[PDB]
């Protein structure tokens, strides 16, 4: 005589819990998960170019630290330094230490080009067995360590005009011997004095003489400075003793480089975004794993989980 | 629900309902049957996926940043760059935990929306033919066999072949 | 409201309704009486609370930070200290503004919807035995004392024993 | 026959007026408030450490300027730096200031210990009218003034390594003579140096001799500077002149600790959050009463206020 | 929408309503005929004018700031610089992506549910004289001449007057 | 025998497509733009004081090279610095040259009051072919250039106390010679030095002596350096040659002043809102004209469109 019509809708027996603006927890039939909180711990080397440091930090790369060498003019969208990384020449400091691998790590070259700086009256190539090239005395290979020359050391007053379109990058150094002996007897001169300038800008940096902690046989010290000069200015140096002095200027260059510091291997993979912990998907909108990370990755929050509801409310009683 | 239907006339969901969201289950003189309805499937699948693809598209790309970790003590400097990088962290973790509460609470009334508009739906394909038994159920006062079933699920069901019948046993 | 309840078809509130947030009113042969419905109060007071708890959970703790008061002109570092903080009030006065804004349309319109919902469960129990005046009341087409509101009241209400009775008011 | 059932709601004579997403004002039946915006005006004292400082910065009580030295080995969650704190001691000055005080108000200690520093051909533990210690001349308590013995003052050259599995943090100065007699009296060099070292870290400081305004009899002054020193790593000390000594070393520590700016009273309480007006209460999720706090604190807003809806629209007439 | 009126059970609007944004048209004995609804109109105007105006009030006023742009390179001080300013305006653009989102699903809502309304309370006017069709239109039982119609679009309709005929038609 | 009345809703030929949380596209009847992307090109010149600093940095205003000398005693709420401006004056650098600019930037005036500094026993106001004004050699007005006097140049050591209820800004540098002839025969000893403070700050500072790059036929330069004295405060100078020496104090004010980069041209009309591209109009919430402002100006936003539906979903067909 007649019939009954229902309607309804689905369940699952086991749905997953969300939070909405009412509730802490409800039960719908499916959800998803917006947080990106696993990596497979490795850093992948596609898309972006990856620079193992291996055993060197940038600035001894930067410098050219003999074990070091091996990444002269080396480029990189992702240089990785590890905490094995150390230091094998001459004890030295860098005044803003972060600032230089900062400006370098963007730039994200070491491009070099040697430059044919005159330096008359002095003795070039100084080298030291705290810095050993091979078997013998070396240095740094990106700086002239310049002595006297018979019993004197002349003003230095060298100029290197930039006539090039793009801005160069000279580092530079000034020694700090340990004692007087040493100071009089490498520059003759009691007192040394360094300055390096543009047309809009100077530095001027004057030797301190004393004992620091022995490192590698050594209590003396260099300090290293840097120098930009962009197209149409020029470059002089100016010293009567202790300059370090620039080979020729690193290329300056702008772009997505930056630096990281890791121990994850390198795996040969594809992915955009790279944390310390290795690579991570960025399908998801937000990540866990580090706030460090680089490249297109899913903003970091504190949250471990936040499950995005894909269904409705599970009645399954 | 801010729409009563799902979790509220409706007493429960069916967990034998496999191919779709919402549908239909009747018994007639010739035995009992159910179907899903696409449409209304269908609708809450496209707003759910929109919502979805709305919220995981395009991460961002950022490339050379601040330092976040520290070897060293240094004061002025490092508070702030610890500062600005926790101050980021805590409005992007409110923006997550909002944003995923604001679209629970709207799945779920749209879910339960939708179950609500093809209850009327069908209700108003019935007009004087069926009582709204209160349970998401229709009592269909006229003989009603499978084909007649198939046309309300398809909404080509005419009412008028059925009201004569229908009103002398409902009234 | 979005269901037109509240300040809709149920034309004003009833601040005699001292006991429940929702409710009946009711005339019949007895006389009249007013009773709470526990459920929808329960329900949307449940939501309130629901909400709350949420808003008010979790301060935030924090220690050491940064300066935020100075008593010396500075510069560039001062000025991206002072820059940083009011940023991040306001962000924060944003986000506390659209969450009140947010979370009181939702509150407006979820209390609508608990009234709507009550009457519409009211209207189903009740079937073919009475019909909707349109200002959130019922005609009952038949004799129903106080138990028998009481059993509407209470969710036992059985249509069936009524409806030839009222179907013979409603339609003849 | 028959009988009528009405639908309805509760209502109240007034009501509480919120803000939602398509009104300005709009009434409902109750409202809470989530912005804190009162003090009681006083600190509470739980459940954090309180470390008033009343006449006292911490770099003085750091230093050791002796109405300071109450101080010694104090430790704090919380330092209270009062606006009538006053130096008493010789004139000095600390270049990057505020990073001495927030990298000692973060380590949360002033513990201290003494090193056995030998200082060979000197004369030690300097004093100064400008900083009495009871009736006497005298210095601060952390910090050895060293001067010629006899008629020279040598090369001192002196280590201390660090073979503790903590960093240490060593406080030292210069000395600015305001005359070349003065200069000359004290530390024999017509111009002094002090070169302070680690394995990775230099700094060699000048002194400049001439007049400063005269503070507390004296035109002269002590620029203060400050060395980290990690486990392994070893402090060496060089100064042919004006070197103001260390005596031995702070010791860090990483933890909850902080400072604040503020002359409200500390009262015997309990509150979880402290702004510079006072302690407030933590319940609600925002506060405007200062955006600076210590602990678990409301999020600072510019609104005074911010009401939650917590019933329905009140509709007491049509 | 969330009412299931607008795109809905109304299969579309009318282009030739161009007085109001709501309202009725009908057939009767004395032809056909089309008028706005005023007050559904006006409800869903205020409440738009309403959520606008708060989105548009009162621009913050910022003076002296920080740098954002720089013509050397410095290290970590600018990176700072850089990385605050960024910070903060992927920040605003979430909150002004989200904040028209919002609006704008709210929006759709609103002037849906507002059709709803006027669905209901016509619907509740004419008590048991008519019957719902399933799209949007009422079939009245009984002759409705011109002031009759008025009578429902104006709120006056008295169902008693003619629920004889109607019952009489429909049953 | 009946009627049919039918519910409904406008529509229109073509409507907007908007954003919501559920579709990326979706057409309503109308929509309002949330985002500021366009301007006129011009600085309006009013409700904000606008100063065009034309060829003249706000540095170079300050310390009074020639060219500059128009800005003296010039004030603004809004410093205009245009990609024209040149230095024409002794060549110079200031160490945190960006904090100086925007401490002036910010105080929102070059109010300069001349103080009777005594510099005994040196001769004042050096002049360079540098720095002409006129046909003839010059310096920037601000400054005192001091050099010996007869055959020496004594120790210099003056104050002056500050006994204004203002804070008093002092501009003074520090002259680097290019060699050590050059060095004594302006300043006697082989080293001068320069030590300015107050009460409890001070600066000091040696100069540099070197070959540099000739500018406007000069390889020395001069170093910039400033003070601020507070009420009650005094300003103390000692100097034993090399010092470039303040004439007075800016007067420092606190307020709504900035500076901006721009080359765009002012104009007569009204605008609160100022980017470096042009004001904009601030009736839009958001804008992406420049993330660079100054005034009541919409946020800046990366999207170029953002549209608020102001009407409901428009459906002319099913
Ligand atoms: C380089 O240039 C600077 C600046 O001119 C000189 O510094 C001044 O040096 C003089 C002399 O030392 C200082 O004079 C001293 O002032 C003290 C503070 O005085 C205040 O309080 C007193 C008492 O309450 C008031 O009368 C006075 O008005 C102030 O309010 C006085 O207390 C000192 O007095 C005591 O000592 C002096 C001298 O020994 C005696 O005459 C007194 O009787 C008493 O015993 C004293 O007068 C002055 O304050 C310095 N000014 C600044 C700004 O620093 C340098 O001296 C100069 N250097 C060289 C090497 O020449
Ligand atoms: C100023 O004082 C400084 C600190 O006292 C003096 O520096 C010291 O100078 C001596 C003499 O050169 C150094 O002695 C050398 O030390 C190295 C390294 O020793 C360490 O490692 C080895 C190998 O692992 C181990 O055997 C030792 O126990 C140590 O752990 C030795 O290899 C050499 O043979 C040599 O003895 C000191 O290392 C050095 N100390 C520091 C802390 O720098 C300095 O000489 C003084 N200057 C003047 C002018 O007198
Ligand atoms: C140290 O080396 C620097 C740089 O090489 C020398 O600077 C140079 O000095 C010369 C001689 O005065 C300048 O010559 C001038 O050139 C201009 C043309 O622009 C001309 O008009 C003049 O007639 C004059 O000849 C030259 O420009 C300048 N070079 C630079 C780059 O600054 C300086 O002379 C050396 N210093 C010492 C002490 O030797
Ligand atoms: C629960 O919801 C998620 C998200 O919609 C579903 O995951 C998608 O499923 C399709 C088909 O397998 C995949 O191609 C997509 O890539 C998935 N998207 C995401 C975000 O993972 C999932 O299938 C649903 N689960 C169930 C049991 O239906
Ligand atoms: C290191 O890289 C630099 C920068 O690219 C090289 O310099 C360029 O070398 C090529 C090939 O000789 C020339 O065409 C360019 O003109 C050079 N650039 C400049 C600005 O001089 C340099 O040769 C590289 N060094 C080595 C050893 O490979
Ligand atoms: C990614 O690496 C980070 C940094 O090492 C890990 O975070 C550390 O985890 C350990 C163990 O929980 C803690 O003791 C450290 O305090 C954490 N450091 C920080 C800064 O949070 C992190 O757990 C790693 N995550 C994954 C998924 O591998
Ligand atoms: C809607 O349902 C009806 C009922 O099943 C369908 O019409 C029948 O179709 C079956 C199978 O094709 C035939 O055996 C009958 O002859 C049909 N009966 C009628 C009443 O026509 C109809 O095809 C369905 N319509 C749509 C659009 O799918
Ligand atoms: C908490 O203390 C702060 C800081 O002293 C007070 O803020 C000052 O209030 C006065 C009067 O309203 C203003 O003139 C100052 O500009 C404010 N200073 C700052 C830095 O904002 C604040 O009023 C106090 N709040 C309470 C609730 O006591
Ligand atoms: C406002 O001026 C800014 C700055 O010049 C313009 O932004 C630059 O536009 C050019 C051309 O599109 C780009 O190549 C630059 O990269 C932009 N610079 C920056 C800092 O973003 C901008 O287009 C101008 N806006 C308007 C509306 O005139
Ligand atoms: C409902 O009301 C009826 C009538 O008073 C009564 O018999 C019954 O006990 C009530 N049932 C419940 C569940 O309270
Ligand atoms: C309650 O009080 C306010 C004035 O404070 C008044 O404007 C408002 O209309 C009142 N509310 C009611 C429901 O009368
Ligand atoms: C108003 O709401 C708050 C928050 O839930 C509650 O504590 C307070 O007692 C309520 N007052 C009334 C009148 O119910
Ligand atoms: C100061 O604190 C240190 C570190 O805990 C302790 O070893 C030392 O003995 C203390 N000195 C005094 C005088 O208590
Ligand atoms: C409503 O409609 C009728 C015409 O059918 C008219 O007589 C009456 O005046 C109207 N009332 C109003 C308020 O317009
Ligand atoms: C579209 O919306 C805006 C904002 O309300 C309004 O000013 C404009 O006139 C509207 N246009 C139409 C066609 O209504
Ligand atoms: C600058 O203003 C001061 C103070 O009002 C005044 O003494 C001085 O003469 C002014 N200079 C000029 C150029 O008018």
């Amino acid at each position: 005589p007649g019939a009954t019509l229902c309607l309804g809708h689905h369940a699952v027996p086991n749905g997953t819990l969300v939070k909405t603006i009412t509730d802490d927890q409800i039960e719908v039939t499916n959800a998803t998960e917006l947080v990106q909180s696993s990596s497979t711990g490795k850093i992948c080397n596609n898309p972006h170019r990856i620079l193992d440091g291996i055993d060197c930090t940038l600035i001894d790369a930067l410098l050219g630290d003999p074990h070091c060498d091996v990444f002269q003019n080396e480029t990189w969208d992702l240089f990785v330094e590890r905490s094995k990384a150390f230091s094998n020449c001459y004890p030295y400091d860098v005044p803003d230490y972060a600032s230089l691998r900062s400006l370098v790590a963007s730039s994200g070259t070491l491009e070099f080009i040697t430059e044919g700086f005159t330096w008359t009256g002095v003795t070039q190539n100084g080298g030291s067995n705290a810095c050993k090239r091979g078997p013998g005395s070396g240095f740094f290979s990106r700086l002239n360590w310049l002595t006297k020359s018979g019993s004197t050391y002349p003003v230095l007053n060298v100029t290197m005009p930039n006539n090039d379109n793009f801005d160069k990058l000279y580092i530079w150094g000034v020694h700090h011997p340990s004692t007087n002996q040493e100071q009089t007897s490498l520059y003759v001169q009691a007192s040394g004095r360094v300055t390096v300038s543009t047309r809009r800008s100077q530095q001027t940096i004057i030797p301190n003489i004393g004992s620091r902690p022995w490192v590698r046989g050594l209590s003396s010290r260099i300090s290293i400075y840097w120098t930009i000069v962009k197209p149409g200015d020029v470059l002089v140096i100016n010293s009567n003793g202790n300059l370090i002095a620039p080979r020729g200027y690193f290329k300056m260059r702008t772009g997505k480089s930056s630096i990281m510091r890791s121990d994850a291997p390198i795996d040969t993979c594809i992915s955009e975004c790279i944390t310390p912990n290795g690579s991570i998907p960025n399908d998801k909108p937000f990540q866990n794993v580090n706030k460090i990370t680089y490249g297109a990755c899913p903003k970091y929050v504190k949250q471990n989980t936040l499950k995005l509801a894909t269904g409705m409310r599970n009645v399954p009683e | 629900g801010l729409f009563g239907a799902i979790a509220g006339f409706i007493e429960n969901g069916w967990e034998g309902m496999i191919d779709g969201w919402y549908g239909f289950r009747h018994q007639n003189s010739e035995g009992t049957g159910q179907a899903a309805d696409l449409k209304s499937t269908q609708a809450a699948i496209d707003q759910i996926n929109g919502k979805l693809n709305r919220v995981i598209e395009k991460t961002n790309e950022k490339f050379h940043q601040i330092e976040k970790e520290f070897s060293e003590v240094e004061g002025r400097i490092q508070d702030l760059e610890k500062y600005v990088e926790d101050t980021k962290i805590d409005l992007w973790s409110y923006n997550a935990e909002l944003l995923v509460a604001l679209e629970n609470q709207h799945t779920i009334d749209l879910t339960d929306s939708e179950m609500n508009k093809l209850f009327e739906k069908t209700g108003r394909q019935l007009r004087e033919n069926a009582e709204d038994m209160g349970n998401g159920c229709f009592k269909i006062y006229h003989k009603c066999d499978n084909a007649c079933i198939e046309s309300i699920r398809n909404g080509t069901y005419d009412h008028d072949v059925y009201r004569d019948e229908a009103l002398n046993n409902r009234f």
